[PDB]
């Protein structure tokens, strides 16, 4: 299996790596019908989302989507610095595929 | 409880995550590498501040002593505060570690290695025109259960963090001799002393994150998720 | 997809944005029959609820409702400032659809 | 629709509001067969339980019972003050129906 | 229902009360097949396990077991004192049935 | 059952104990299809993964893989030192079977 986020990111089409190296400025959580998602922004202007679960997701990704939202909430609350984000750039805002943090 | 007069107001202290040493912005900021050195900290004096350089924030063993120091240093300040701090292993009695080589003996300072986390501050009193407002304001984020039972770090654990210079006779004598860092009594000594002090701090900071970050841990129903 | 809470709020009928910029004053949780919900209050006197799951909710919302309640509990216990709330104003108390926090 | 715990409490029979205004003194959790429950006590001598899920509990309550247990554990750990409790008095110890906290 | 850990413990066979009054020294978690379990030890030398779900467990205990593991992890991380433990002593290491904490 | 991670580790084929005694350096989480996993690394240069759930995992391990990821995330955030890891060395990166922490 991949050993880094860059390596893992490279095996998908439409992805790209953002070196954030910064904490989350804002966190938005929604339970509104058909818009059950999380949105995060950074002080640089970047905005990224965890997509509403849809057909573009295989079954195994469902529990992973839930895990990612748990991670972003606690990362925001603890003001933990995010190192890199692997995102699908064919979605606006760019969709989070993976995240990495280093101490 | 330990006490410290300081011009920096409660909300600033909250923004920084505690009472920081000279040049440290936030408590958990490993970004700027601080020089942690007890002996050097124990000798310097600051303008408008009670001893807080060289990675250590100074504190008094009583409100009065803390008041006296404030009056002398913060003599012309309409308002300044005296923070009430719980005892814990990040605190070192400066006289006990530096012993007979303690630069400012009579004062009796107890210094916090790396600063004082916000959650270790019990409260504070406001001082108006040099006069103390006897109303103790309580800090809501003080971890009572955690700090309740903690004490100052015993002198034995501080000797190797004493930071006396390499050729300083103290390293060549009891009891610092049994605790001298690799190279004390070349630059190995300095980098070794700085490495040990930073290890001690990083470990204490982890104890703190274990307290404050656990409040955010939310449990999952694995059977519903899986 | 929306990039902010306001944009997301505007996609629904019967919603409104409340600018809070303050920590939650009281938190109420109930496991009582037919009223399994959460109610939060602010210094301003404003009161909001996370509705009891029902027919008005599509299956995708069910998991998001539970998440919202987890988020509010955490926010209350840590006195974390809430920035804005997107609520359905056709319920009493107003129903929470999305929340945003900042800094 | 209820706006306060008291209003919510009045909708059920055999309930009573206890004004606690104190942190939990002790927390007990059991996974022993047929005794899966949580018991909390206060300095004043008051003891309450969160009941073993049973026939008196409906589907919608199953999840809510697990949430309350989560709430009591975290509340204990953070030494958060509990303002009021709405409990069913036809059980010993009295059974928690709803909880509120403030500040 | 029982009102204390001692009373609750007494209702089972092969149980025993241990008064710990200490924090957990080590925590061990395993995901290995047939050994999905947690083991904790104290300075005093006692070692206890939350056991792997099995035939000796009723359905209501499946969730209770997960909760106990959540509890042991968080109490370990926060260095919170455990007052007493009710354990089944017919297992090696002794199996945890209930836990109480007081401050 | 085992009493230590070493004892538990030796019950499986293709495993080995790694004595880390260090906090996690980096944490990587992916929700990407077929790569739903976590990857951790240490200052020492060692890299480990919690594998993607597959056919090498019996049913009971499913809830344990999830718990493990929750533990690694909170252990990383708090900078808590990992003592030992029991890993399957027939995978690249080595796959985590059990973890232990002390103090
Ligand atoms: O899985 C989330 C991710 O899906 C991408 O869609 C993939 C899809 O997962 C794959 O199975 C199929 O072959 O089509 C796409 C190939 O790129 C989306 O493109 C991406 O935006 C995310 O939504
Ligand atoms: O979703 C909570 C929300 O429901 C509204 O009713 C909508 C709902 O948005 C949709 O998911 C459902 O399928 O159709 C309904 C059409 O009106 C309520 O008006 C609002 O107050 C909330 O309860
Ligand atoms: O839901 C917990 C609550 O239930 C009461 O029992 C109710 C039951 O919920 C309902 O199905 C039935 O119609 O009426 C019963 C009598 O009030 C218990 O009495 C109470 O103590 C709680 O356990
Ligand atoms: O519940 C865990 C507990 O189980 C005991 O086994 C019992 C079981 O609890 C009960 O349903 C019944 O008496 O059958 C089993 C026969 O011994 C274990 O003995 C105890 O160690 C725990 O494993
Ligand atoms: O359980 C994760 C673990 O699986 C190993 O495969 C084992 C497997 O557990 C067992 O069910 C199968 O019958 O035999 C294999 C060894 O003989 C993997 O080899 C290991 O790397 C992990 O993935």
């Amino acid at each position: 299996a991949p050993q880094t986020i860059t390596e893992l990111c490279s095996e998908y089409r439409n992805t790209q790596i953002y070196t954030i190296n910064d904490k989350i400025l804002s966190y938005t959580e929604s339970m509104a019908g058909k818009r059950e998602m999380v949105i995060i922004t950074f002080k640089s202007g970047e905005t990224f989302q965890v997509e509403v679960p849809g057909s573009q997701h295989i079954d195994s990704q469902k529990k992973a989507i839930e895990r990612m939202k748990d991670t972003l909430r606690i990362t925001y609350l603890t003001e933990t610095k995010i190192d890199k984000l692997c995102v699908w750039n064919n979605k606006t805002p760019n969709s989070i595929a993976a995240i990495s943090m280093k101490n | 409880r330990l006490y410290r007069a300081d011009s920096r107001p409660p909300d600033e202290i909250k923004r920084s995550g505690g009472l920081m040493p000279r040049g440290h912005n936030e408590y958990f900021d490993r970004g700027t590498q601080m020089n942690i050195c007890l002996y050097d900290h124990a000798r310097g004096t600051q303008t408008g501040f009670v001893r807080y350089d060289d990675g250590y924030v100074s504190t008094s063993l009583s409100l009065r002593s803390a008041h006296l120091a404030g009056q002398s240093i913060l003599s012309g300040y309409s308002t300044y505060y005296i923070y009430v701090i719980a005892t814990a292993p990040n605190m070192f009695n400066v006289n006990d570690v530096l012993g007979v080589y303690s630069p400012h003996p009579y004062e009796q300072e107890v210094s916090a290695l790396g600063g004082i986390p916000y959650s270790q501050i019990y409260g504070w009193y406001r001082v108006n025109f040099g006069v103390i407002d006897e109303r103790l304001h309580r800090n809501r984020e003080y971890r009572d259960r955690y700090y309740r039972n903690l004490n100052i770090a015993p002198a034995e654990d501080g000797y190797r963090l004493a930071c006396f210079p390499p050729d300083h006779q103290a390293w060549r004598e009891e009891p610092w001799i049994h605790h001298a860092p690799q190279g004390c009594g070349g630059d190995t000594c300095n980098e070794e002393t700085q490495n040990l002090s930073t290890i001690y701090l990083r470990e204490y900071q982890s104890k703190v994150k274990r307290q404050i970050f656990s409040d955010y841990q939310s449990e999952v129903d694995i059977y519903n998720r899986i």
